[PDB]
């Protein structure tokens, strides 16, 4: 079409291709770091969850108050992960509210708050930002657990909802339980455990909350980085093929312009 | 037999390996765990855990705090926020920081601040005894 | 019940304090790479 | 009679064997309380063992008392 | 007289056995205190077991007192 | 008078029953110490239980003491 | 003969040794209750050791009783 | 003499009541050691409780000794 | 003779000292039960210590019994 | 006279008060073992408390022996 | 021969005091079993404390036996 418009389009799409290539490179480096960092964090999280796996704890149905935690970031160029965790959060919140249980939300990341602001924002206790700027570390888990316990909400049962990382391209939105001490001490399945006071359990639960939060942060960061990698790779390939088509169109337009200009010049020379 | 897992957030020392005896320091009191210990759920206090390997060999690690779980089926998970090999610490630094911490110990602003500083002294004292 | 439970602390603060007091006693070469991945970069926004 | 006297003091001496069984019963019920405060779910087996202990230490206390009554009337 | 001497000596020897009951109540109440300090919510049941043990040690304490009084006063 | 002799011997062999009260009160206060150590936040109730156990064991010892004094003074 | 008086006093004196058996049985079964409550999964070895302590305490208890009767039956 | 001889026998028998106080003192201080080992942060109050425990075991197991001297010296 | 009577008296009094082996064996095997309850992997060494303690209380049980038999016959 | 006979009896009775002190010493050192095993870093203070408890429960039986020797030779 | 009978009865009543050492040795070895079950790696130190408790209650056992043989033989 118009030569200058097509030129600007070609230049802009070239910019898009190379900027998304740069983003893919930085995301590949970040994911390479994150996988090695996650490798022992898996062992740590599994070791934490071992107790609640070995002991078949359940839910004292009469208890109402409930927590839902969603772990994501504040950056949103990777797409589907925030939507998936948000969808799981909406499903659980709706179901448990339909079960007549006071449901509260803590969203780790700006994207959870953004995608649940219009509808469920009244139920949030605290949201945290500046996650994903730096690789997550156990101090972030500590501060999140502190802001949870210090808050004036003594929940009865919670659920952390994150993306477990499977492969460079595979992530699954999983959800793991979080138990209050009232559930733990009022379960007759765990009575076998010896030398546990009513105060040892406070410490153990306050620590395992941070443990599960840290595990979720590690898994979510790894899965997010891999998702951003693959999304940028797909965008780069689409931009490359679109540039390939636009180059052919540009060549055709330039040949047409040359032909028309020579035709007009020869006609004007023939006129005089 | 035992299936032991010693883990810090940034490091794994035993990944479901097997050992003969693990002497852990806990808040209520240090104790040793063997092949069929009774299930316990202790939390940790700054100390050193010694791990007896399958042979007569032994190893030591300083754990700042954390949690020890002894499952019914002899599975043991010892998680520590900062567990460092015993050769990664300075006696001079530990002594200096303990002395300083006690130097503002008497300046107890509020009970919470006194508790915070005094936990600093407790960790430093346990570390120094680990190295003295 | 330990003296930090009366004062109004949690086991998270106890763990943080003990971990930091271990931090300061590392061999100065090891403190360099133990400082990285030991911060708290989360920012809280209220309601 | 000297022998009636000896019977009386001998029965008195046989009576002091009840103290040990009393202490044993106190200990067994104390440990029953401890165990219940530790594992309330069981309870029934703790009480079965505690009644076994109570009856069985009372057995020895009554053995002492039967010796006393044999001294008195034999 | 010898009868009035033997009765005194026998009563003195017989009233000892309630030392066992004293020790039993001491152990019972100490265990009550410990078990209530461990898991206080079971207070009423712990107290029921405590009074059971106390009465059941007083049983033999009173048995020793009754044999002492039977020898000393009536026979 | 052999009766006076037997009164002395009976009182001597009767006052020994306070040994049980001594052991029981020792046990009560020791278990008070242990229980209060485990959790110091209900020292009040632990002390009340300790007082009650003390009173019971002391009174059981006082029974032996009063039997001794009753044989010594009265007959 | 005063030998009957000696036999009666000796029989009354020996049988207080059953106080040790009473205290020992109370302690053994109390510790059995506590150990079973602390760990129910071994209530066959806790019980074997409890009956073994039974045997080893009743051995000396019946030694005291048999010495008492031998004194009565010398 | 006979009655004085029985006074001596009665004093010897009466002094046995010190055994209970000895056992109680042992129990109290053993429990202090255990409790302190569990909680060193209460040393002061634990020792101040054991002082009362020892005092009330001693002052009550010494009545037997006092009455032993009462029999021996001044009837 | 009165010495033959005192032989039986002293034997019956000396056999009283087996109650200490009583408390001893009871405590040893009860504590073995508790120790094996907590740490079953140590059963061999726990039982070895238990046999050592049982033998060490039985040693004094036989001390008392041999003294009794000495007073009875071998004097 | 009969007086020396009763002095013998009184000494032989008063010397048994030492049994309570022996049991108390056993209790103090046993709880010292348990307390040291629970918290190995308090060694010195635990040993000091054990020695204090020994001194007291020792003096209690030592005065039993003192009264026994007083009766025996006075 | 009244002294001959008194010697026998006094030695018989004197040998009872070994009961305290029996109970004490039982207690120390039971506590050794428990504390070795809890913290096995302190085996050596626990054993060096058990030997001390053993010997230092055998002290009082030997005091009672020495008094008993003193009465029996050496006036």
């Amino acid at each position: 079409a118009t030569l200058k418009d097509i030129t600007r389009r070609l230049k802009s799409i070239k910019n898009i291709q190379k900027i998304t290539k740069s983003m893919k490179m930085v995301a590949a480096a970040k994911y390479a770091r994150a996988e090695r960092e996650l490798k022992p964090a898996r062992v740590y999280g599994v070791g934490s969850l071992a107790l609640y796996e070995k002991a078949d704890i359940k839910t004292p149905e009469d208890k109402k108050k409930h927590l839902i935690i969603g772990v994501s970031s504040d950056r949103g160029l990777c797409g589907a992960i925030h939507s998936s965790v948000a969808k799981q959060m909406k499903s659980e919140a709706a179901n448990l509210a339909a079960a007549g249980k006071e449901v509260k939300i803590i969203g780790v990341g700006d994207k959870i708050r953004s995608i649940l602001h219009r509808t469920h924002s009244d139920q949030f206790l605290v949201t945290f930002k500046e996650v994903g700027r730096r690789p997550p570390t156990f101090g972030d888990a500590s501060v999140i657990a502190l802001e949870l316990l210090n808050s004036g909400y003594e929940f009865d049962e919670g659920s952390i909802i994150f993306n477990r990382f499977r492969s460079v391209i595979s992530y699954k939105t999983e959800e793991k339980p979080i138990f209050s001490l009232d559930t733990i001490s009022s379960a007759e399945s765990m009575s076998i455990y010896d030398d546990i006071d009513a105060d040892v359990l406070r410490n153990y639960q306050e620590y395992s909350l941070a443990n599960i939060i840290y595990y979720s942060l590690k898994e979510s960061t790894t899965s997010e980085q891999s998702a951003r990698m693959t999304a940028m790779d797909n965008a780069s390939k689409n931009a490359s093929e679109m540039i390939d088509k636009l180059t052919l169109t540009f060549n055709r337009t330039r040949q047409a312009v040359i032909t028309k200009e020579l035709i007009e010049i020869i006609s004007g020379a023939a006129a005089l | 037999q035992m299936s032991f897992t010693f883990a810090s957030p940034t490091q794994v020392f035993f990944n479901s390996a097997n050992v003969r005896q693990v002497d852990v320091p806990t808040q209520t009191g240090a104790f040793g765990i063997l092949a069929a210990h009774v299930p316990t759920l202790q939390v940790l206090r700054p100390g050193l855990v010694v791990v007896h390997a399958e042979d007569g060999t032994t190893s030591k690690y300083f754990v700042s705090s954390g949690s020890v779980t002894v499952n019914a089926d002899s599975s043991v998970q010892l998680l520590a926020e900062e567990a460092v090999t015993l050769d990664m610490l300075d006696l001079g630094a530990a002594k200096a920081n303990l002395e300083k911490a006690q130097s503002e110990l008497l300046g107890a602003a509020d009970e919470a601040t006194r508790a915070e500083i005094q936990i600093r002294i407790e960790a430093n004292e346990a570390l120094v005894k680990a190295l003295e | 019940v330990a003296y930090w439970r009366q004062a109004g602390l949690s086991y998270i603060r106890y763990s943080q304090i003990c971990a930091k007091a271990v931090r300061d006693a590392l061999k100065t070469e090891f403190k360099a790479n133990a400082m990285k991945t030991s911060g708290s970069t989360i920012k809280i926004v209220k309601v | 009679d000297i022998d009636t006297a000896a019977k009386f003091i001998g029965a008195g001496a046989a009576t002091v064997g009840v103290a040990g069984s009393g202490a044993g019963i106190g200990t067994v019920f104390g440990s029953l309380i401890i165990g219940y405060a530790r594992n309330p779910s069981l309870k029934q087996q703790l009480f079965s063992y505690a009644i076994l202990g109570f009856a069985l230490s009372e057995a020895m206390g009554l053995f002492c008392l039967m010796v006393a009554f044999l001294i008195l009337f034999a």
